[PDB]
């Protein structure tokens, strides 16, 4: 009824969570990439 | 030189397409779940009443998935299907943009006059909430449609 | 001038921009790796 | 509510700075 | 108050989501591993 | 005769077992990749 | 509730099946 | 040959330690936020009232972090800190097990005698809920404590 102004932070927090998951994934990916001589 | 650079970057537009498709479902679900649409006194819900996110999410998801798989897998019949899905998504977006424009047109008039003085949380907070949601929807739909038209024009790049 | 939501919208836009750009870099680095380790 | 945005606001700042570091160290390599 | 029997699914759904994320990341890593001659 | 969460209790054990087994598998495959990529 | 539990009760089956496929694939590798 | 197998297989113990620490916080915060923990007629909460969810939350977490970083970076002074963190976590888990056991004893004393015939949904649903939650926490803490003790006995493997 009045708590409607709460879902927008709920969306952005999970967006940032999956975003940082992708970030650490690509971090590990580039760490593997730089293992080059 | 535009053709080559657009050919190199194909599936990232598919990534933003699938992100759009996944995100547009949430607004529809929450709007249809928290409160019913058939008894809105202000009649603000017009785009949501027609189920536009339901119309567009499937088309955008198909377009993005097909674009991603085309780069991932070079199937013979998938190339034409990707172009067809891109065109279908382009037409769907072209209709939805007009739908949201008329929705904002019919929504601003109520709020402007005599309904809610200044900002919300006086008598008409839910309409301001819906207005913010639909403005975000319109902006994100423009962002998706730009990538959609770019992918559509890039995909053909050849006679038939 | 009611605060919060106006400042919240730019945060939302920032979130989509950041996640989209990080995805772009993810595909970019995947192509870089596949083009580097192939030979 | 008003303070809720404060916690997540510098989250973006630290992610942007760490992205800058990642970009500089991928350009180095 | 009486709806307490809802948090257990709430934690397990995100647990399974992060498990699927770990699966896709490790599948991506193993596919890269496999292509060696 | 009072089901739902009684049957939903074992599912938490299921989740814990899977979320540990994936972690063990990921660490093992990372170790194998490191040991195979050195030479 | 009960159906909500059912919807997440077969997720485990597919998750374990893909886990086993990954196991056999890495064993082949 | 036990020492070699334990040494080579180390960071997964840190993974399960940090999983225990992370999952402890969610339960602790939800239980201590949904309702006050000092006005229970049965005084069911005998663990959350004693800080246990927040007693070994950033306590298992630090041990897991040290264990994970140990093989990642072989610092000069980190190896000494890891053993101390592991043994302190072992002691904390040993205390948590007995406080949780007495919590089960009191919850069963409550539900056992005339408080609620047959299962719940009569007067004390929260009693059965708390009992199930604390049983789950006890099992997960046993799983964490076993790994903690295994890492503690593995780490030394040498004089001092
Ligand atoms: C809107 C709220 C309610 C839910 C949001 C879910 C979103 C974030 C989910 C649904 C689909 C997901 C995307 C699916 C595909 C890709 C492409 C991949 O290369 C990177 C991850 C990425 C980009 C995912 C990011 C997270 C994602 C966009
Ligand atoms: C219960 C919900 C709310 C939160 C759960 C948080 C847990 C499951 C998350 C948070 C941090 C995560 C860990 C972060 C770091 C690593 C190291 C990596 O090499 C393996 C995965 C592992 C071990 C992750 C496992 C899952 C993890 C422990």
């Amino acid at each position: 009824k009045y708590w409607l102004q709460f879902f927008i932070p709920l969306l952005v927090v999970i967006l940032f969570a999956v975003d940082t998951g992708l970030f650490i994934s690509t971090q590990q990916q580039v760490t593997f990439l730089l293992k080059i001589k | 030189t535009w053709l080559t650079v657009l050919k190199k970057e194909q599936e990232f537009l598919g990534v933003t397409q699938i992100l759009t498709a996944m995100i547009c479902l949430c607004f529809g679900t929450v709007v249809c779940s928290v409160l019913d649409i058939s008894h809105i006194e202000g009649d603000i819900f017009s785009s949501f009443k027609a189920g536009y996110p339901f119309w567009g999410a499937i088309f955008f998801s198909i377009s993005g998935m097909l674009s991603i798989i085309s780069e991932r897998r070079n199937a013979t019949y998938l190339v034409r299907g990707s172009l067809g899905a891109n065109t279908a998504s382009s037409i769907a977006g072209g209709t939805g943009i007009t739908i949201l424009i008329i929705n904002l047109k019919k929504s601003l008039a109520y709020i402007h006059i005599h309904s809610c003085q200044k900002f919300f949380e006086t008598k008409c907070f839910m309409a301001s909430f819906s207005t913010e949601i639909v403005v975000m929807m319109l902006f994100l739909t423009i962002l998706g449609l730009g990538s959609a038209v770019s992918l559509t024009i890039c995909g053909a790049g050849e006679e038939l | 001038p009611q605060l919060c939501y106006i400042l919240d919208a730019i945060l939302f836009l920032y979130g989509i921009v950041l996640t989209l750009l990080y995805c772009r870099l993810k595909i970019q680095v995947r192509k870089a790796a596949i083009t580097s380790y192939e030979k």
